């Protein structure tokens, strides 16, 4: 039939500007990612600042330093270190929530090698029946985490000092 | 030495300190000046 | 139905794409007009047991790129999209893998020494300096 | 002035030294800028007796840089992100196929399956830091630092490089594996090769 | 066109050819060339730009009223070996004039140098000093 | 020089 | 590097010798001991050979060629297919049933060549382990007939029942675990 | 023998026994999929580690100029004449000086030890 | 710029990568980095020594070595390796030719240097991480002519065995036939020799 010499040749079109920008989810083959149970999801910037860089410097800023002392304080802080960063959610990694709390977690970092002589597009058909190709803006692969129980820090410092754990350590789990 | 059929009177060890240990002072000195011996005279060398 | 929510309605749908790597010199054609809405034509000739994919660049622009497949079985992508009005969506999942490769072979490398010189342009040197200055 | 050559990975056996087979890598940044960092990943010998330690054998152990006390690998590896265990081991064993060298990473494996969080293993590694630690958040963003930057600076000291440096420090063990399973010759400090 | 039994006279054409070319001493010249060709410039444009302002000074509303005043080397100039005199003429340096008289065989070295104020008066300056 | 019995 | 093969054997000699002598090292490099034999050992050298098997080191890990943990519910059911011969004639009177059986199960293969070199039995195999370890394992072993020499092991019976009515929850190990510890332990102190 | 990961949490799954029905059974200690043993075979030690190296040649190192190479040998599989013959090339190989050949030719890629 | 034609000549990135296929493909190191892994080694291996040999994209100085065992690619062009020039040998030929030394002859107006020589392939700089990897001839006419089967894969030749002695040990006439800690010593003494 036709499909054994079939030969299909369509136009490409490439829009200078899109409203949406286009980015790439990599999912490892072996997590087994489905997309029939995803019934809904929430993808957002981290907030992982909150342990490590903001409202970290909650207590001490607003502490209550004022006059000659405010300005001290101020200008103390400063030439300490190097102004501690802030939040600039541009550059930061990506959370995925699947089905809320109950689903499975992702979270994708960016593609830290830039393609300084590397390009990729994205073909979708239309309606129209010319491809249409999209410059990739970013790149991210998406990890999940088990939706397991998980060792409270102190609780696995204490359990690290017993490194011989001659008992067996699933007993110790269900412990937990 | 203990083993049956192994000679008590001329099993003898190179490591000196056993053999203080085992067989006396007495048996050092002369244990050690067996094996200064070795060592000068494996080239054929002489000392008095 | 939340400002978070990602609308998963390609994936329900199916929606098939396919993922090419092309150099650097076809891109910047591209972008030097990026306006026109045309920048070439991509031709697909298939026989009884082979499958072949070329593209050809537009006769404007240049004033053949042979594609060549790879298997996606061992790592799936899919495409998401971040709309400026804050509403995340899917568009497809990558079935296909091309990357397309330079026709000529050694002329190719004289435009390619062209290109390493532009980039080593911004690289400075310390400059000798005849008379000392005052 | 000769010197030992950076950017690559050596493996030694040290009969002194209570680790069996010591690799060692010393890393500089493109010679651009910073001292050479060295970062050694380090197999424990089995002569250690114990009811648990007998059971484990092997056990592999890696001196980060600026680090006071050995970290064991798995913990390094989900402090860079990489939690699950079979990630762990796609990055250090290239085929699952072969038995020995997954049997060779199981001891480590048990050895770290305490932590199971990236951020506690990031702790972990801050508070056995040689620098002191004050608080839990504190630890967590200095240990953040120095694997970013002070461990493994050839491969990438910033950018998001996580999965570079995971892949190099997963050579870096793979090498060591095989050096145990005596499949890879022992490198030779002589060479002139490595003599730059 | 092969060379057969004339090797004896064609190697040393060969070896005399390297050595022409290349002298005995060239491994140190071209690490030396290599150093003040690249890498001084190199080092200079490594270094991070200089950053400064002035600690909350006046004591005013303080919107960010300290000016900020950023340096950025660049463009790093070698000038040829050169001997100031007492009375402080510069004058070429001969290697022999500094084996006799105990001077040191140096070369000045110069460096253009940005400098931007920044006083946030909506109006930031970059004066430029060329060759310091 | 010589052989492994004598010197090097 | 220049003494001779005639000694078979290596030997410090030299400045190095000297001043092991000199200092009295507590660790000589390389410790030795000349052994004369009292008679008829001293004329026939098979004799010799009997006191140096008598006088020679050797462990389990010498002679064993492949250990193996497994895990068989039922003694009878003879999980390995090579075993249901002389495990079937075992428990055909079984001894020490009666308190239990052991699930978990450590199988040994001994090399037939280093058993011969060394003059080693089975049945002084089993004996050694049985003393060393008491009642806590128990022993199967093939005959010597039997192409492949194996030694099949099981945690002891009365440990296995625990004889005790709290029965204790630590469970130390299991069985499993505690088994590749009495395997490290056999191949390196067995002390055959 | 081989190790098996659980697919709920991607870690790796310890020997498990259960008590009732003295089924063996894999079950990671973070999560609690339990999945029964068909191998029934937990731990095997080799201790002569009698393994052949003919599995680990690659048949890559035919390529190779620095190998001898007999035409002396023919091929099993195609019976080309070249052969790249080396020993085995690998420490803990006990005392054994065998030849492992590899012959040449492109795709043939088998390995024979005489 | 070897980073660069790696991208060009089918090297996929580390990033890219699927974990389970880089068992079967060899790793690209470049200056100690894992660039990535290729599928066709020998190709790559063959194009980047053609591109040397041209001083194309990959200077002279910069070393390929492929470890065909280890199943890894190694390019390094870190400064400090030591390196020798030594002929080229294709099939049992050398490439040096009697046009080339008639131009080396007339080396004085011809403008034909050793530079030339590098340049047209005939000879090459190798450091010892690739000596691993290359069949030396001693001297070409003995080694490269057919015999008695020793070697029919030589991959490079030496220019002459002499130059591996150095500038004090070159003045030393028949050192071949002196005793080697005499050489030593001789090498010594003709640093403190009066001229
Ligand atoms: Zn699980
Ligand atoms: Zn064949």
């Amino acid at each position: 039939g036709p499909s054994s010499q079939n030969v299909t040749e369509y136009v490409v079109r490439v829009p200078k500007n899109t409203t949406k920008k286009y980015n790439i989810m990599a999912f490892n083959a072996a997590d087994k990612v489905n997309f029939a149970t995803w019934n809904q999801a929430r993808l957002e910037r981290d907030l992982s600042n909150k342990k490590i860089y903001q409202e970290e410097e909650m207590p001490e800023s607003g502490a209550g330093s004022e006059f000659n002392r405010k300005l001290r304080e101020e200008a103390r802080r400063k030439k300490y270190g190097i102004v501690l960063k802030e939040f600039r959610p541009e550059d930061q990694p990506w959370l995925l929530r699947v089905n809320g709390k109950s689903g499975r977690k992702f979270k994708g970092i960016k593609k830290g090698g830039v393609t300084e002589n590397t390009s990729y597009y994205i073909f979708t058909q239309c309606p129209d029946g010319a491809f249409e190709a999209f410059p990739v803006h970013n790149w991210y692969n998406f990890t999940p985490l088990a939706r397991h129980r998980t060792l409270t820090a102190e609780e696995a410092e204490e359990e690290w000092e017993r490194r011989n754990k001659v008992l067996n350590h699933f007993s110790i789990m269900q412990q937990r | 030495l203990s083993e049956k059929d192994v000679d008590p009177v001329r099993t003898t060890s190179n490591d000196i300190v056993e053999i203080f240990t085992v067989l006396g002072i007495e048996a050092v000195r002369k244990a050690l000046e067996r094996e200064l011996y070795h060592v000068i005279s494996f080239d054929g060398s002489y000392v008095n | 139905a939340e400002r978070g929510e990602l609308d998963l309605t390609g994936a329900k749908q199916n929606t098939g794409v396919w993922l090419v790597k092309v150099p650097k010199y076809l891109s910047q054609q591209w972008a030097k007009a990026s306006g026109r809405g045309e920048v070439g034509k991509l031709r697909i000739a298939k026989t009884q047991g082979r499958t072949e994919v070329s593209f050809t660049l537009n006769e404007d622009l240049a004033n053949e790129h042979p594609f060549v497949l790879q298997s996606v079985g061992g790592q799936t992508l899919t495409v998401f999209t971040e709309s400026s009005s804050d509403k995340l969506s899917l568009e497809g999942i990558v079935v296909q893998r091309a990357e397309c490769r330079p026709a000529a072979s050694e002329n190719y490398m004289r435009l390619k020494r062209l290109q390493i010189e532009e980039s080593s342009k911004p690289v400075r040197l310390s400059q000798q300096l005849d008379k000392v200055v005052t | 002035q000769e010197k030992m050559a950076t950017n690559t990975v050596y493996v030694f056996a040290k009969k002194d030294s209570k680790y069996a087979y010591t690799g060692e890598c010393r890393s500089c940044l493109e010679n651009s800028s910073r001292p050479t960092s060295t970062i050694w990943v380090s197999m424990l010998a089995r002569g250690g007796q114990g009811a648990k330690k007998s059971a484990i054998g092997q056990r592999i152990v890696a001196t980060l840089p600026y680090i006071k006390q050995e970290v064991p690998i798995i913990i390094v590896f989900r402090a860079l992100g990489f939690v699950s265990d079979r990630d762990i081991l796609e990055h250090i064993i290239y085929d699952f196929e072969d038995p020995e060298m997954m049997e060779m990473v199981k001891p480590s494996l048990d050895e770290a399956f305490v932590i199971q969080e990236q951020n506690v293993a990031l702790n972990f590694i801050g508070s056995r830091g040689a620098k002191p630690g004050v608080t839990k958040e504190k630890r967590i963003k200095y240990a953040k630092e120095v694997l970013q930057k002070e461990m493994l600076p050839h491969v990438g000291v910033s950018d998001f490089c996580e999965t570079k440096k995971a892949y190099f420090l997963g050579y870096m063990v793979h090498r060591l594996l095989l050096a145990a399973l005596g499949r890879r010759e022992l490198d030779d400090r002589d060479h002139y090769g490595n003599k730059r | 066109e092969i060379t057969p039994d004339l090797w004896q006279e064609a190697c040393w054409i060969v070896i005399s050819s390297y050595f022409d070319e290349k002298g005995l001493v060239r491994q140190q010249l071209d690490s030396f060339d290599e150093f003040i060709q690249m890498s001084v410039q190199r080092i200079v444009e490594d270094a991070p730009p200089i950053d400064l302002q002035a600690e909350a000074q006046h004591a005013s509303g303080e919107v960010e009223e300290p000016p900020r005043y950023l340096l950025k080397f660049e463009q790093i100039y070698l000038s040829k070996p050169t001997h100031w005199e007492r009375d402080g003429a510069p004058s070429p340096m001969m290697p022999n004039e500094a084996r006799l008289r105990n001077l040191t065989y140096s070369a000045p070295l110069y460096v253009d140098i940005t400098k931007t104020v920044i006083k946030e008066g909506e109006e930031q300056l970059q004066t430029q000093h060329q060759k310091t | 020089i010589w052989g492994i019995g004598c010197n090097p | 590097f220049h003494y001779a093969g005639v000694s078979a054997k290596n030997v410090t000699l030299g400045v190095p010798r000297l001043k092991e002598l000199i200092n009295i090292s507590k660790k000589p490099k390389t410790p030795s001991l000349t052994v004369f034999l009292l008679g008829q050992s001293a004329r026939d050298a098979e004799r010799a050979k009997d006191i140096l098997c008598r006088l020679e080191h050797t462990t389990l890990r010498k002679v064993t060629a492949n250990t193996a943990i497994y895990y068989d519910p039922n003694p009878q059911s003879t999980v390995v297919a090579e075993d249901q011969e002389w495990v079937n004639v075992y428990y055909e009177m079984p001894d020490f049933d009666v308190a239990r059986i052991s699930p978990w199960l450590l199988r040994v293969e001994l090399d037939r060549k280093h058993m011969t070199d060394r003059k080693l039995t089975m049945e002084q195999i089993a004996e050694k382990i049985n003393a060393g370890f008491g009642d806590d394992l128990n022993c199967i072993f093939n005959d010597d007939n039997a192409e492949k020499l194996v030694l099949r092991i099981r945690i002891m019976n009365s440990d296995e029942n625990k004889m005790q009515e709290e029965e204790e929850v630590v469970d130390k190990m299991d069985d499993d675990v505690f088994l590749r510890c009495i395997e490290s332990n056999m191949l390196t102190d067995m002390t055959l | 023998v081989g190790i098996r990961f659980c697919q709920e949490c991607n870690n790796m799954l310890y020997p498990k026994e259960d008590k009732e029905n003295r089924i063996l059974l894999y079950a990671c200690r973070n999560c609690d999929y339990q999945q029964e043993a068909d191998n029934s075979c937990i731990y095997v030690n080799k201790i002569t580690h009698e393994v052949d190296e003919l599995t680990q040649i690659i048949a890559d190192v035919s390529q190779d100029p620095t190998l001898p190479r007999t035409e002396d040998h023919p091929c099993q599989k195609c019976g080309h004449k070249e052969a790249v013959f080396f020993q085995s090339h690998s420490a803990r190989a006990e005392d054994a000086m065998r030849l492992y050949y590899v012959c040449t030719a492109p795709h043939c890629g088998h390995r024979w030890t005489e | 710029p070897i980073l660069e034609f790696l991208e060009e000549w089918s090297m996929e990135n580390l990033e890219e990568i699927s974990p389970a296929a880089i068992a079967d493909a060899t790793k690209i190191f470049v200056n100690g980095c894992w660039v990535g892994i290729h599928k066709d080694p020998e190709q790559l291996m063959n194009t980047l020594r053609k591109l040397r040999r041209q001083m194309d994209i990959i200077v002279s100085e910069v070393s390929m070595i492929r470890d065909i065992r280890e199943r890894e690619i190694r390019i390094y062009t870190d400064a400090g390796r030591i390196c020798r020039p030594l002929l080229i040998v294709e099939k049992q030929k050398l490439l040096l030719k009697k046009r080339h030394i008639d131009q080396l002859k007339e080396r004085e107006y011809n403008n034909y240097s050793w530079q030339d020589l590098v340049a047209s392939g005939v000879v090459e700089y190798i450091d010892t991480l690739e000596e691993e990897t290359v069949m030396l001839a001693m001297t070409p006419d003995d080694l490269q002519e057919k015999e008695v089967a020793y070697c029919s894969t030589y991959t490079h030749c030496e220019i002459h065995p002499s130059m591996i002695l150095g500038v004090c040990a070159s003045i030393i006439p028949f050192p071949d036939h002196n005793q080697s800690p005499r050489n030593t010593y001789q090498s010594a003494m003709g640093k403190q020799a009066m001229g």
